[PDB]
């Protein structure tokens, strides 16, 4: 460990990988752990907050881009802010020339495209933020997941954090499942509370530990924080 | 002294670079995909690997497509394969601005040639670990090229790369040898499929997904679009049933 | 310290490791390639070497056409020299766009061996690994040949050799010169001037070529083309009937 | 069209027919009231079988005429062989954004082993259309109506010649911006003819 | 030898339990997600800090949660030690 | 140009480029001054290895910013000539800008505002010089002496002194002198500041520059002569007490 | 990475001081020396060149001594090539204050001049300080007389007697016993060619080697007149001091 | 992208010195051996073109370029480093003065445009140092002949005579007992004639020898006449037959 | 010896990583944030007793409703408060109100991240991220009183209690047990000198250490050396009782 090219992302691996980018995948596996997933007509987001004190609040893990569409965070925080803020300049850029939302499923191609430019190049660094890219267009619900290494592949659900691979065993089970719960928000977000369940370990979800974001056709993106999720607990 | 490999400028005492050589082993880690080249136009296939049930299917396009006429798959690191496609659409793009009538194939690899080999020469930058394969139907005839990561590239009557480029390859000089003549477009299509069971001995590990997309003047005139319907099921039971 | 071999900067032993380095990476395709000057033109010959069945031949070419005036040939790795092949290419138009008629074929090697050494000076680019051999026929010293080379010196020939076997094709041809005392061929026709330097290149390769396992350049007053597969097998026939 | 810059106008012209395209002009260049060059040629060539002429502003189109022999050069070498569609967009673009500065009308015809004959004219906005003749210039204002009803559809070579040598004559006698010697190319399967007429010639009928 | 794939993985670390002592509650194709370009010797090492973990907590048995702990605990490419970057 | 960034911080929380540039300072000529009621006095030492210096023509170690304040440096020589010269041209644009004379707070920050940027600034190194800046603001006969750290830290010091022997000359102003009663006359505050060059200078006279800084805008520089009278003075109150 | 091959030509050392700036300093050991003496009359300089040969042209040459104004002539002591750079701007920085303000220029801003540029590239700009080193001698109506040096750091001050170049604390000991107040020009060229003799690596010592610059105020006031002494005039002192 | 080096790549030693110059010096001394001598009836200057190739032309190379008519140079080094620094003395020869003063300038001052551009590649970051040494020499109406040798270092020298390349150690010591006060143009040139011929180790004759006068203005060479003012360019460059005359003349 | 951009397998930055230590090579400031304002403090730490208190201010004023301390090295303090101040001044420009404490904060943890060689896209010249820890205090009429810590990292928490510098670990534990949300005004003035009187390595008093407050009222006020004294003097009271 800690040998071979620590210094630059422009250096290829002698086995044909690259450290920067192989270390910028250790931020989400040990940052902050969320999970989620998607109905046809509706997607749904949990994610668990944490903090360096119990007399200290907890930041949001999910970042409001549109009405129609929204983030997550895991891994690097600070950095997460970088790619919000270039995302939802293409969301409103859209708007103001072609006057359409933004999709799902070219949202991640941008997002990409920012990433791998720090990459192939020295002084930049590829962002080691974690983004679960959910919305709803003409086509459907969509969700991604969003790496460092820039691979962008739609999912039913996923799961990025800390142990937060250890709960994707529950999303294959129920995989059937929630698939086929159309215009019930209320039974398909517990299916993402009995998820992040299976991830925890030391502590429980609270009411300010848990972090529910649910878009839908008829229903918007709306960001539930507080005594809101108490319900779904 | 030690340091030849790590810079890429610097040149190795026996004439190559580690730089180059490192990218080319990265061509072979990822999701394998090959290609044929028919008499009105090419056949493109790719294997895209499969790695858990959560995976929806069909929505993973591994074919960006280049203006209309021209199509591109790559093997290797995503985002470096998705950089040229970006990169080639903003060429074609271009020249159909001055030049009005779209670019043809063999002057389309010009522009990632020059574009990649200007990764090279700087230190500032890095090549491309990816193989990028594109063609299509040009004005005269047809072409295939097939990109390495050392910008070298030539014309191709096959394409093979990826895991399974060992078997792939060897599977292609048999259809050559099969039509030495010509080889019509419909037939490639299953065809493709084909070799890619025959290099699935060495991915059988996992799950896989066939995605196909062909290009030629016989049906579609001049249109890179990907196979949907019961054609693409019909390519399935045709090359399984000789296993 | 020790990093006198990886950037150009004057060295304990007053040489360059990288430029030495860069003449060990042009015959990395191993191609041999020889050139003499006819009376009225001149005529290039080089080895087509084809090692895959899929690579089509007629796509596949190491001879560049830089202008109907002036031929280009490169022996060394294609990717570098298409991106001098690109810029050649650029530089010889600018001539006629700013000075209004064409450049002879002196002026593009020493304009080409000032930019190779911007590839060398410059420590943040890597010199060409190519060298560039431009066959023109002038309107003033007639039928001329400029090597040039990665670290930017052109030097005129008589008759220019490259590959691994240069020494064999060197010392082979030497003594037709020193024998008959002429600086130039002196066969009017440009069908001898081809069959001539066949018959030099067999005998000092130790090889019997194929229609296929040559590029025959031939380089008119005021015309350049490049023969095909059936023009340079038509000259290996008469050459086995007549002598 | 600014004021006592030399201009070309007069009368250029190019009739299609079955075996190839046929171009047309004059020697005449009429600057301001004089006549700076009679002995003057408006034909230029970006290519063996590609012929574009010159009509407006000399100075405009001089100089763009020369931006088209670079931008073809580079494609010829590096794409491919051109075309009577390639070439005639690098006039369009050369003509937009200088529009305001370069003012000129441009002519392109050339040949194909495809599609034969084509003529492109560009108009001072820069438009690029097809058509099987095309007449621009001062001098050719006024042989608007001889041309289209004589015009036939897939002529010969002797009488695509006749043609154009009796509507050239039009401009003439008929405009005193344009006269002189008439200065004709040739472009068929063969290859390049330079043909060219007297004053004492055409006008006799 | 290339690194082993998904369901290899899971097969080599299930072999090394033959000689353990568990519930068979234990989901190897689970724990061969969680191990990312890990070589042989790197998966033979978490079967070791595996029974380690039961020997602190008095556990009778390995459970599943011993070999997921057992990943956070320092073996390769793992820190922690009240590191934390919000 | 160059964009690479020197300052890089150590594994324990410090800079190397910050703390390397701390003893360019301890190198470098003692500056020590002091400040009374109404008067301020800022003295300086000169380097006695070489000689036949000149002087009239050579720069002096304190140097004038304005009429109401002046700047003293020390450690090297040379970087502090580029405070300098970009601390007047903020004094007249200062006093263009907002139509006020500089204070002597506002010249304090000035300088050690220009000294946080290099250390924040890729491609340029942090100044190794000290600079000691007093004067007196408009309209107020109070004395502001401000000390400016090569790291770019700031602070009012009564009586401080930085360069080689610094710990010497600190004891020395921490008993002798109290900052509850500083003295109330000029000349106490000239002989105090002589006392503590004698720990430096190690008896010397062309070596001592003293300058003197008064009220509504006067400044006097003590000579060769006048310095001399206050050694002979000391030195017979010295070994005979 | 540009990280290995940047060899980081400024940076502090745990000492305290700069690397490329003390290793500039010895190269003046290495080079050509330089000596001058301000008299009451005047500014006598002088220096040596470095490997000299019987080839060499002694008709018109001046390796060392360069005039930047009418008034004021400089000498260089370190790399020539170095020297070129600052002379350029110097003469350029000099005209500019008379294209500004229409009067001569003193030393003393010159010097500044000159000197905030060997700062600029030693504090930031990534490269070498230069290695050539200045002795500034001229005359106005502000402080009189005036001699100054210069260093790679960019550091000077005034020096009545100042040597810079090869036997440093060799040639300032001999300078400073026999220094007076009262010396006048005539005086102060033995001195300084006394000092070149003893201390050169020369057995004898001719006039091929010898450059001397003086600056001399005659009947006319308000302008001095600077004469580059030729070899025709540098054989003609050599007897007056006693060494022929 | 762009240049990511903005360092110096040359340092000073500990020793005081520059490593990447000391070891420019190396590359001068092996290599061509040229030389130069400077009469009261003009320069002459020669060098030795040596035969990587026996099929290479010696006509399609010139050793001896033209920076000005006035003005010749020569150059001991490597060959691409001469031409690129020519091609840029040209530029600043006629900006400078072409341009501005009109005439062409003397040799005093063209010397110190030429050492310019050497002197800020060894001290501005992304370049090398040129491992050439040119030796300018030419005429003015003023100063008359004078011959300069420019060192790698980017400092200039006035010399009489002078030698450069492999046989410089023994070249330059036999030139001081063959050069005096009195010489011609025409006596000069067997004086180099006689030094070159001792460092020649291949074949001896006019193609691989390079010799370059200056001379009296010349009206045949000018191209034009009937202006008193212009006579023709002082340079001059014996052809191969020219040369030949006076190998046997020793 | 690299690039500040270089990542760790930690799955952190270099560079930043280090600037979190350097936090407790400073000073030690302390704060609480109550439903009646929130009390902010300072260590002076003065190395001689020949320097001025009025002289080394760790707390500045951002805004009359909105201020914070600094803490550790002071040298990257200025450069953040010259656009802490900006960025609220300007705000009220633009929108003609106040801008959130929370929303300043996001502004301002952004200026840990500018540091690289070489940015493309935009023009970003940093050499190293800043080092030093600013505690943000203020009120608005939403949320109410809210006290955040300014972190090199480039994040943020909300504390009611909290505890920068070298008493990030003894100091910050006795905030557990002490803080409750009925805490008065009056009382968490004496709350927070009754730990700054233990963490301090001289005797505590009104020129070794200087607290300010910020209430909805007055908004930011700096208290007085009178009044800092009648505080110490009430200290003693509250230390020894039974």
């Amino acid at each position: 460990f800690r040998n071979n090219y620590d210094g630059d992302t422009v250096t290829f691996s002698p086995t044909g990988r690259l450290f920067q980018v192989e270390y910028a995948l250790e931020a989400i596996k040990q940052g902050s752990v969320t999970v989620g997933l998607r109905s046809n007509t509706h997607a749904v987001l949990v994610a668990l907050k944490r903090n360096a004190d119990e007399l200290s609040s907890y930041q949001k893990k999910i970042i409001k881009c549109d009405e129609h569409m929204g983030l997550s965070l895991a891994g690097l925080a600070p950095d997460a802010r970088v790619l919000s803020n270039y995302l939802r300049q293409q969301c409103n850029y859209s708007s103001l020339v072609f006057n359409r939302k933004l999709a799902v499923e070219r949202a991640g191609h941008l997002l990409c495209d920012k990433a791998q430019k720090n990459t192939q190049s020295y002084g930049g660094r590829p962002y080691g933020v974690g983004l679960l890219i959910i919305g709803y267009d003409k086509s459907g619900a969509h969700l991604l997941e969003f790496q460092p290494s820039g691979n962008v592949t739609e999912l039913y659900g996923t799961a990025i954090g800390a142990r937060s691979q250890g709960a994707k065993t529950y999303l294959e089970r129920t995989l059937d499942t929630f698939i086929k719960i159309d215009g019930n928000p209320d039974e398909l977000i517990k299916a993402g509370v009995e998820a992040i369940s299976q991830s925890l370990r030391d502590e429980s979800l609270t009411v300010d530990n848990l972090s529910i974001a649910i878009v839908g056709k008829d229903t918007p993106f709306t960001i539930y924080d507080g005594e809101a999720v108490a319900k779904y607990i | 002294g030690t340091g030849y490999d790590l810079s890429n400028s610097v040149f190795s005492p026996d004439g190559r670079n580690f730089q180059v050589e490192y990218a080319v082993k990265a061509v072979e880690n990822g999701t394998t995909s090959i290609g044929i080249k028919c008499n009105d136009g090419v056949v493109f296939a790719v294997e895209k690997l499969i790695t858990s049930k959560l995976l929806v299917p069909q929505k993973n396009v591994k074919i960006q497509v280049v203006d209309r006429h021209i199509g591109c798959v790559y093997s290797g690191l995503i985002p470096d394969g998705r950089h040229l496609v970006n990169r080639g659409r903003e060429e074609a793009a271009s020249f159909k601005k001055l030049y009005k009538t779209p670019i043809p194939i063999p002057a389309f690899a010009d522009r990632l040639g020059q574009y990649v080999q200007a990764h090279t020469l700087y230190n500032s930058v890095r090549p491309f670990g990816v193989s990028t394969i594109f063609g299509g139907v040009d004005k005269n005839g047809a072409h295939l090229y097939m990109l390495e990561p050392s910008g070298s590239y030539w014309g191709y009557k096959g394409a093979a790369t990826g895991k399974g480029r060992q078997s792939a390859k060897a599977e292609l000089e048999k259809l050559v040898d099969h039509h030495p003549e010509g080889l019509s477009a419909r037939e490639a299509v299953k065809q493709a499929a084909k070799i890619i069971y025959l290099a699935h001995e060495d991915n059988k590990e996992k799950d896989f997904e066939l995605e196909i997309s062909w290009c030629s003047l016989s049906e579609t005139n001049g249109l890179h679009k990907f196979v949907k319907g019961d054609l693409l099921q019909e390519a399935i039971d045709f090359a399984q049933k000789e296993i | 310290a020790g990093y006198d071999r990886h950037i150009t900067i004057f060295s304990p032993e007053g040489r360059l490791y990288q430029v030495e380095y860069a003449f060990k990476a042009t015959n990395q395709t191993n191609i041999n390639s020889l050139a003499v000057r006819g009376k009225d033109c001149t005529v290039v010959i080089s080895q087509k070497k084809v090692p895959d069945k899929l690579l089509d031949p007629t796509t596949v070419s190491y001879i560049f056409c830089i202008s109907r005036t002036i031929g280009m040939v490169v022996n060394g790795p294609i990717p570098d020299a298409r991106n001098a092949a690109l810029r050649a290419k650029a530089e010889a138009a600018e001539f006629r766009y700013k000075y209004g008629y064409d450049m002879p074929c002196d002026v593009l090697a020493k304009r080409m061996a000032n930019l190779s050494q911007i590839y060398t000076q410059r420590a943040y680019m890597r010199p060409l690994g190519v060298i560039l051999t431009f066959v023109s026929v002038d309107e003033e010293l007639g039928p001329s040949i400029y090597k040039t080379d990665p670290a930017g010196y052109y030097v005129g020939y008589k008759a220019t050799a490259t590959g691994p076997k240069q020494q064999e094709i060197t010392t082979n041809l030497e003594n037709h010169f020193k024998k008959s005392k002429i600086d130039h061929i002196n066969e009017e026709s440009w069908e001898k001037v081809v069959e001539f330097a066949i018959t030099h290149m067999i005998d000092a390769l130790g090889t019997e070529f194929s229609k296929n396992d040559l590029e025959v350049g031939v380089a008119t007053k005021d015309k350049f083309f490049t023969l095909s597969a059936e023009n340079i097998e038509e000259r290996l026939v008469a050459i086995a009937e007549q002598d | 069209l600014k004021k006592g810059e030399v201009s070309l106008g007069t009368s250029i012209m190019a009739v299609t027919f079955k075996d190839g395209v046929i171009l047309g002009a004059d020697s005449r260049t009429t600057t301001g009231a004089y006549i700076a060059n009679r002995v003057t040629d408006k034909l230029t060539r970006v290519h063996d079988k590609i012929w574009c002429c010159r009509s407006g502003s000399a100075a405009d189109t001089q100089a763009i005429a020369d931006i088209v022999q670079y931008h073809l050069e580079l494609y010829t070498s590096q794409y491919g062989t051109p075309s009577t569609e390639t070439a005639a967009s690098v006039f369009k673009e050369l003509c937009y954004e200088n529009k305001d500065n370069l003012t000129a009308g441009i002519i392109v015809a050339g040949y194909d082993d495809k599609n034969k004959g084509e003529v492109y004219t560009i108009p001072l906005g820069g438009s690029v259309h097809k058509l099987p003749y095309a007449i621009a210039g001062s001098g050719s204002t006024f042989i608007y109506g001889y041309c289209d009803k004589n015009f036939r559809e897939n002529m010969s070579k002797e009488e695509t010649v006749d043609f154009i040598k009796h509507s050239l004559s039009q401009a003439i006698k008929w405009d005193g911006s344009s006269g002189g010697v008439i200065r004709m190319v040739v472009l068929t399967a063969a290859g390049v003819e330079r043909l060219i007429f007297y004053p004492d010639e055409y006008e006799q009928l | 030898f290339p690194l082993p794939s998904e369901d290899s993985r899971a097969q080599i670390l299930q072999i090394h339990s033959r000689k353990m002592t568990t519930d068979d509650d234990i989901n190897w194709q689970e724990l061969a997600r969680s191990t990312d370009e890990f070589n042989g010797a790197q998966l033979k090492a978490v079967t070791v800090e595996a029974g380690m973990i039961a020997l602190r907590n008095g556990q009778s048995s390995v459970k599943h949660e011993d070999f997921v702990e057992g990943i956070s605990e320092v073996q390769a490419r793992k820190s922690k030690s009240v590191s934390f970057y919000a | 140009g160059y964009d690479r960034a020197l300052s890089i911080f150590s594994p324990d929380g410090h800079i190397f480029q910050v703390e390397y540039a701390l003893e360019a300072v301890k190198r470098g000529t003692c500056a020590v001054g002091v400040k009374g009621k109404n008067c301020v006095v800022l003295g300086c030492e000169r380097r006695s290895t070489l000689k036949l210096q000149d002087t009239r023509i050579t720069p002096s170690k304190v140097s004038k910013i304005d009429s109401h304040v002046v700047l003293s440096f020390s450690g090297l020589n040379a970087d502090s000539r580029i405070l300098i010269e970009k601390a007047r041209v903020e004094a007249q644009s200062h006093r263009l800008t907002l139509e006020d004379p500089v204070t002597v707070e506002y010249l304090t920050r000035y300088v050690a505002g220009v000294q946080q940027r290099y250390t924040q600034s890729g491609g340029v190194r942090p100044f190794g010089v000290s600079t000691l800046i007093a004067g007196f603001d408009p309209r107020d006969d109070e004395p502001k002496l401000y000390q400016t750290e090569p790291s770019g830290i700031y602070s009012s010091w009564s009586a401080q002194t930085i360069g080689r022997n610094s710990k010497t000359v600190r004891e020395f102003l921490e008993k002798n002198y109290d900052r509850k009663e500083p003295p109330a006359t000029v000349e106490e505050c000239v002989k105090l500041t002589v006392r503590s060059l004698l720990e430096v200078v190690q008896t010397g006279a062309k070596n001592i520059e003293i300058t003197v800084v008064k009220p509504d805008s006067d400044i006097v520089a003590l000579s060769s002569e006048e310095i001399n009278q206050y050694v002979t003075q000391i030195e017979q109150e010295k070994q005979e007490q | 990475g540009s990280r290995r091959y940047d060899s980081r030509t400024t940076i502090f050392s745990p000492e305290g001081r700069l690397y490329q700036v003390e290793y500039a300093l010895e190269s003046i050991s290495h080079a050509g020396t330089a000596i001058g003496i301000m008299a009451s009359d005047g500014i006598v300089l002088a220096a040596e060149r470095k490997v000299t040969s019987t080839l060499l042209e002694q008709d018109t040459s001046t390796e060392k001594l360069y005039k930047l104004n009418d008034k004021i002539a400089v000498a260089v002591a370190g790399l020539t090539a170095d020297a070129e750079i600052l002379i350029n701007t110097a003469r350029i920085h000099a005209q500019n204050y008379l294209k500004t303000y229409n009067e001569d220029i003193p030393v003393e801003i010159l010097v500044r001049r000159l000197s905030d540029i060997k700062q600029g590239y030693t504090q930031h700009g990534g490269l070498r300080p230069f290695g050539v080193s200045f002795i500034y001698a001229g005359y106005d109506d502000r402080y009189g007389y005036q001699l100054y040096t210069s260093n790679p750091s960019g550091n000077y001050t005034g020096w009545k007697a100042i040597s810079v170049g090869a036997n440093t604390s060799a040639a300032q000991t001999l300078l400073q016993m026999d220094y007076k107040d009262d010396m006048k020009v005539d005086d102060a060229i033995e001195l300084a060619l006394k000092t070149l003799s003893k201390t050169t690596d020369s057995s004898a010592l001719t006039y091929d080697r010898l450059e001397f610059a003086t600056i001399r105020k005659g009947a006319n006031d308000g302008e001095v007149y600077q004469k580059i002494f030729k070899p025709q005039e540098i054989k003609d002192i050599l007897v007056k001091t006693g060494i022929t | 992208m762009t240049d990511r080096y903005s360092f110096s790549l040359t340092t000073f030693s500990p020793s005081g010195k520059l490593g990447q110059i000391d070891y420019a010096l190396t590359a001068v001394k092996q290599g061509v051996t040229s030389l130069g001598i400077k009469a009261t009836n003009g320069v002459v200057i020669a060098t030795e073109k040596k035969s990587s190739s026996p099929l290479a032309m010696s006509e399609t190379l010139s050793k001896v370029s033209l920076l000005t008519p006035d003005i010749g140079a020569v150059y001991s080094g490597m060959g691409p480093d001469y031409r690129v620094l020519v091609d840029k003395s040209r530029k600043v020869a006629h900006t400078s003065y072409k341009r501005i003063y009109g005439e062409y300038p003397p040799t005093k001052l063209l010397v110190s445009e030429v050492a310019k551009i050497m002197q800020e590649a060894t001290q501005s970051g992304g370049v090398r140092p040129f491992g050439v040494s040119l030796l300018i020499a030419g005429h003015d109406e003023f100063n008359g002949f004078s011959l300069y040798q420019v060192d790698p270092s980017g400092s200039y020298f006035p010399w009489k005579a002078t030698a450069i390349g492999k046989g410089s150690v023994a070249a330059k010591t036999f030139l001081e007992k063959r050069w005096n006060d009195e010489l011609e143009l025409e006596d000069a040139i067997h004086i180099a004639l006689l030094t070159l011929k001792e460092s020649v180790e291949g074949e001896f004759n006019g193609d691989t020898i390079e010799l370059a006068i200056i001379g009296d203005e010349n009206p045949d060479l000018l191209g034009y006449t009937g202006i008193p003012t212009d006579k023709g360019p002082r340079f001059r460059k014996l052809t191969s037959q020219e040369i030949n005359d006076r190998l046997e003349a020793l | 010896d690299r690039g500040v951009s270089t990542f760790s397998p930690e799955g952190r930055l270099f560079q930043v990583e280090y600037s979190l230590e350097a936090i407790k090579l400073g000073s030690t400031a302390i704060g609480i944030a109550t439903k009646e304002g929130v009390v902010l403090g300072v260590e002076k730490r003065a190395t001689s007793p020949l320097l001025e208190s009025d002289s080394i201010e760790k707390i500045v004023e951002i805004d009359r409703h909105i201020g914070c301390a600094m803490s550790g090295l002071t040298a990257d303090a200025r450069s953040m408060i010259e656009h802490a101040r900006t960025a609220a001044v300007t705000h009220n420009l633009y929108y003609d109100e106040d801008i959130n404490v929370e929303s300043l904060t996001q502004s301002v943890c952004d200026l840990a991240l500018r540091f690289g060689e070489g940015a493309s896209g935009e023009e970003r010249l940093m050499s190293r991220p800043f080092g030093v820890a600013l505690l943000i205090a203020g009120h608005d009429a939403d949320d109410g009183y809210q006290l955040f810590h300014a972190e090199p990292s480039g994040t943020f928490y909300r504390y009611n209690a909290k505890a920068i510098g070298s008493g990030s670990e003894g100091a910050q534990a006795e905030l557990l047990n002490e803080w409750h949300s009925s805490l008065t005004l009056k009382e968490a003035e004496l709350l927070v000198l009754k730990i700054l009187k233990q963490v301090m390595e001289e005797k505590l008093d009104e020129n070794n250490a200087q607290l300010s407050c910020i209430t909805k009222q007055d908004g930011f006020k700096i208290y007085d050396n009178e009044k800092t004294a009648e505080l110490i003097k009430e200290l003693k009271e509250k230390e020894a009782a039974e």
